[PDB]
DNA sequence: TGTGTAT
DNA sequence: ATATGTGT
DNA sequence: ATATATACACA
DNA sequence: ATATACACATAT
């Protein structure tokens, strides 16, 4: 159907059967060999993400990347989202800003379109360790860079690797997280078409306030 | 398989807020003293490291721009190509920081080669304008090479034109001139009335008229005959195959003027004659201003100044002239920074040529002994004299080609001139400096 | 517009010939001395420039190849990529001439990551067996700084196993083990008979074996019991999905058998179990022969020696005895040029260290009368003395923590000293040096 | 019609129009500048040709850059070429090896196909400068690398500056290379037939016995 | 049908 | 409706 | 960031 | 070697 999509082999079932929408083709390049037999696909998001924030189901369905996660999974965009191919979408990103501040609120707007799915928790995004440390036999696995700030000191002698992007982790390390992953589970608040329409929307003033408060 | 439940709010405002002000901040809006986006400060810092001391090499746009990420770039390398060629071209810099080689287009056809086929170099603006670059500041993070901006003499940010778009917020600087723009900063560096700078676009034989900070670009024509003028200048935002497609060939389907080519090595030159559906009212005033409509020779434009200042924030400002005493108030802080490095490096370089021109006249008097020591016996024996106790390693390292006879008298010739670069550097204020290195802009 | 005349022989013994001389002799046949194509050689020489003083540093091949242009390469930059990828792999080299980092895959999977996005530089291999590069000859081209090949002590062309196409020609080696090779070089050196080299792929678990020129590769199985097995090792040619979607699948298929995997680092271990299709005989050597072909851990292959010799044509070896033998051939001229350059530069060498001494000798005495002169003065007494005559640049520009009254005896040591490593040089013969060399590979 | 092919304003009319096949898209790009509208075509070879000798004419109309070859041109491989779309075909392959060993023979041995062209004249080489130098006081060209050697002692003073590939052309010598042409018409042998097994056929022993001499 | 250096 | 310049 | 097609020669 | 698309803001 689609390139690129590594298939699960217990999808289109009810079962929990996971989706990765990993930032590049190295990171998925790593993930088949390392991934579970079912429950484990992977589609690679190429560049930025379109803003799925105002203009019309037609036209928004005109960008690539959109009608390719359409299609792999069951999210119809003027229906309700039930009848999924998957089950959980594990949205896995870079540890640079471009990663958790571009794709991933892109990616969140656009799947605001069925907004039923996030108080099921079905919507997730991987942590990846923006620090790691092999002390001796030890994995230290510090997923911001507050977290190492507030411990350099606690535990006798470390040594850092920084890690840059999906691609720099090893293969056990992406196995590790493939198997025993740490999942955020994003919940909509009472308000979540007030700071979308701030965010995503064209009238900068608001954002001229937004970035100064 | 833990399960941490965070809610979408404080995720715009942790990451969202992160991304946005990293855009507005180390992306896409320059800094206001070097000008620079830190993509361009990235791969002008790799330029100066490929430079050494052989700085004429044309070194090529995918080794200037792949060296970048051990100095602290992070956004990938295809990009850092793009941001070095853009300051590379020939034609569209109004004062070019890296003069470059190869298919760089023309006003005519504006269209370059791949970037990868580029060779640049540092210009000698660079090495012009820019200056104090190791008093330059110290970014925050360990991993930026690079210093936080750099430090020219003039507004970089203002010759050569910027365009940047942010998060929020959004930068468009129009071409000012070399030489309003250093007038006015001797302006505002002597306490008078700065002057508005001239806006000064590259090879442009037309004329900027600010009306309402309105800009407007205008060409020239020229009447050689009744039914024959010839246009001898177009607006810079122009190009042939635009002004084909969007100005003449649509004249010519209105039939009431019918134009021809004339355009070579020089810049844009036409030649049209008009057919009678063109009404040729003789009021001169009335057939300006359809020239005018109908042939282009009119372009407005506005400018957004908005940089980053010294402490790493936005400033959005309203005129050049505020830009410009803001620069020249932080660039005089640096400039007495200078000057206090400066004194202190000049006096440590005099206590030790003193210290050297001492032991050679000592030695040439015998009064040291150099037979019988060791290293350690030697450095013990000579460093307990108090003056010689500063530095004993460096001031005994040297040549039997430096105790030489006039070697001693060249020794005290370089200790004179010591002494009185620190006399100059003690006297000397901001002002001083400020307008000497000014003044030695071409 | 002007016509001249041409024949299409003419243009095919003209034309298409050079271009038939150049991909067989530069571009895809590796030189016998070096085991280098001529893209190799380039990459390889950039890697020994960019390691300077950090030889562990690890650079990226977009650097490592970004400037092979200038050193000769007229052909593009991706293949220099490819090539020093291909190169720089971790686990199929047996004897990797380029340490690398990166997503290099493994025998489970063969996929490196983008051949830009990984590091590379010269490996502690390199610098042993590629004893000395400074004596290579000199490429004809002028602008062909790399030499015309190295020279490595072992023939690494059969190291790590080379396979090119050409035009009219094409050659295909089989890798050889480290040990095996040197073996044979010593027996080729010292005049015994030269034992064939066995072929050791990397990390392989089973055995090769020579049949009149071909090699047989066989994999290993070990039964558990009558009714299930464990394959530990299989042929070198056999990647995961290769195996697994060719010769495992099918055959399970059609109620043969049943297998599950058990790969690891030591990875490609398979266990089966036979099922009641599967017609398994109790007689050993028909069910050795037939679980051998069915599941495919015999394999032949072939050797196609076509190399590059001394002289730049091309040559074809029937055996690799013959190979090493003309190898060890040449590089005994090789080593013998080594040995009278080295006689030179010990000379020299002891020259300049016997002149120190005595120049320290004397200034310590005193006889030298080092005042009142300059650097004119100096120059001219110290040349007129017949030992100080041939030295004047270096022998009086030394610092003055370099001389010492117990130093003088020092580096009167080091003079005398210096007769030991001139006679190592001069006393000796190829088989020596060679035999050094060869015993210095781990 | 056919993308990267630039017409001229008489092609399909009597007219020495020319088709000229460059090696690369830069190539072409600098031809548009300098392309008479009228009198000039072009079209670009990205890769290396295809070896047409010995293979079916249904296989033949399957490489992509011999199909735009003869449906510009207009030639058709079975029956007789006597209404081309252009007068002259010109190859401007590159100086280097690979443009006049491997392009250049087996575009010929492609053209070979309809032989009346080659006494017509109308297929040819566009020669091109290889050691363009600053001799006395202008541009100097010379077209082969022998003919610099040839010369080199009689040139009071000069620099050098070497065509690696037709891109390192500026817009002069590439004018007067396109308005001023330097042709070279190629007429095939009586043996033309058996010349073209012998390079472009499938036995390696014929072409090992001619790299012997 | 692979295998490695070039357009 | 469109250009400008760093990112994926 | 990836995805696009050919030559060549032996097994 | 070239072709492959989107994010951002604000005049015009
Ligand atoms: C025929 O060769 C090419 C064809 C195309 N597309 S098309 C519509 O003409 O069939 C595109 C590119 C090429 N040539 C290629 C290269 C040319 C020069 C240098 C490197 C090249 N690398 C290529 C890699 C894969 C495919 C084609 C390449
Ligand atoms: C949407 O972004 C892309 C789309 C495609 N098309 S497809 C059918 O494979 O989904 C291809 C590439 C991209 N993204 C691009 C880049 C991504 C990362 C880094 C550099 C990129 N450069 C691009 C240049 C032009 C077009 C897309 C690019
Ligand atoms: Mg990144
Ligand atoms: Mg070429």
């Amino acid at each position: 159907k689609v390139h690129k999509h590594i298939k699960a082999n217990l999808c289109g079932k009810d079962a929990d059967t996971t989706l990765f929408l990993t930032e590049g083709d190295s990171a998925i390049g790593y993930l088949i060999d390392v991934r579970d037999k079912e429950l484990h696909g992977g589609y690679p998001l190429r560049g930025k993400v379109l803003n799925s924030w105002g203009m019309s189901y037609a036209d928004m369905l005109k960008n690539k990347e959109l009608f390719d996660i359409c299609a792999i999974t069951g999210l119809v965009l003027g229906e309700k989202a039930e009848n999924l191919n998957y089950h959980n979408i594990a949205i896995m990103t870079d540890a640079d800003h471009d990663g958790l501040g571009s794709i991933y609120p892109s990616l969140l707007g656009f799947f605001s379109n069925w907004p039923e799915l996030f108080e099921q928790g079905r919507i997730r995004f991987v942590k990846t360790p923006v620090i790691i440390a092999h002390v001796g036999k030890k994995q230290e696995w510090f997923y911001t860079v507050a977290e190492y700030e507030s411990a350099k000191d606690a535990l006798p002698k470390h040594s850092i690797r920084y890690i840059k992007g999906l691609g720099s982790l090893e293969k056990s390390e992406y196995r590790e997280m493939i198997q025993n992953p740490v999942y955020d589970v994003v919940k909509l608040p009472e308000n979540w078409k007030e700071l979308f329409e701030m965010l995503m929307g064209d009238n900068a003033d608001l954002r001229k306030e937004w970035m100064s408060q | 398989m833990q399960l941490n439940n965070r809610d979408l709010k404080s995720i715009i405002d942790n990451e969202a807020l992160a991304y946005a002000m990293y855009t507005v901040e180390n992306r896409a809006i320059p800094n206001m003293i070097d000008g620079f986006k830190p993509v361009q400060r990235f791969v002008i810092a790799r330029a100066l490291d490929l430079a050494r001391g052989n700085k004429d090499k044309f070194h090529k746009l995918a080794s200037i721009a792949g060296g970048v990420a051990d100095l602290g770039y992070h956004h990938g390398e295809n990009s850092a190509q793009d941001a070095g060629a853009l300051m590379a071209n020939t034609w569209n810099n109004n004062f070019p920081l890296l003069d470059g080689q190869g298919n760089f287009g023309s006003r005519t056809v504006q269209k370059a080669a791949a970037s990868r086929y580029i060779f640049a170099r540092v210009s000698k603006n660079f090495y012009n304008v820019y200056k104090d670059t190791e008093y330059a500041p110290v970014h925050q993070d360990k991993e930026h090479i690079p210093p936080a901006f750099y430090l020219p003499i003039i507004p970089t940010v203002l010759l050569n034109g910027v365009s940047g778009i942010a998060t929020g917020y959004a930068t468009y600087i129009l071409p000012h001139s070399v030489s309003s723009v250093k007038k006015a900063v001797l302006q505002a560096l002597q306490g008078k009335k700065v002057t508005k700078p001239k806006v000064e676009f590259p090879e442009f034989r037309g004329e900027v008229v600010e009306i309402d900070g309105q800009y407007e670009i205008r060409g020239t024509y020229k009447f050689t005959s009744r039914t024959q003028m010839h246009i001898t200048e177009i607006p810079y935002k122009y190009d042939r195959e635009t002004y084909v497609s969007k100005i003449l060939d649509p004249l010519e389907n209105k039939g009431f003027i019918t134009w021809d080519d004339a355009c070579g090595e020089h810049g844009f030159g036409f030649k049209v004659k008009f057919r009678k559906e063109y009404s040729l009212s003789d009021n001169e005033e009335e057939r300006h201003a359809k020239i005018m409509k109908d042939f282009g020779l009119i372009e407005r434009r506005s400018q957004n100044i908005t940089v980053i200042n010294e402490k790493g924030k936005l400033q959005v400002y309203d005129n050049v002239v505020d830009l410009i005493k803001d620069f020249v108030e932080v660039r005089k802080t640096y400039v007495q920074k200078r000057i206090d490095n400066k004194i202190k490096e000049t006096e440590s370089a005099f206590r030790l040529a003193f210290a050297k021109a001492h032991f050679i006249k000592k030695v040439i008097s015998g009064e040291i002994v150099v037979q019988g020591k060791t290293r350690k016996e030697l450095t013990e024996e000579l460093s307990k004299i108090d003056m010689y106790s500063s530095y004993v390693d460096k001031l005994v390292g040297m040549n039997i080609f430096h105790m030489t006879s006039d070697e001693a008298k060249k020794l005290a010739e370089e200790a004179k001139a010591k002494k009185e670069e620190n006399e100059y550097w003690k006297t000397t204020d901001v002002v001083t400096e400020y307008t000497k290195d000014l003044e030695e802009i071409k």
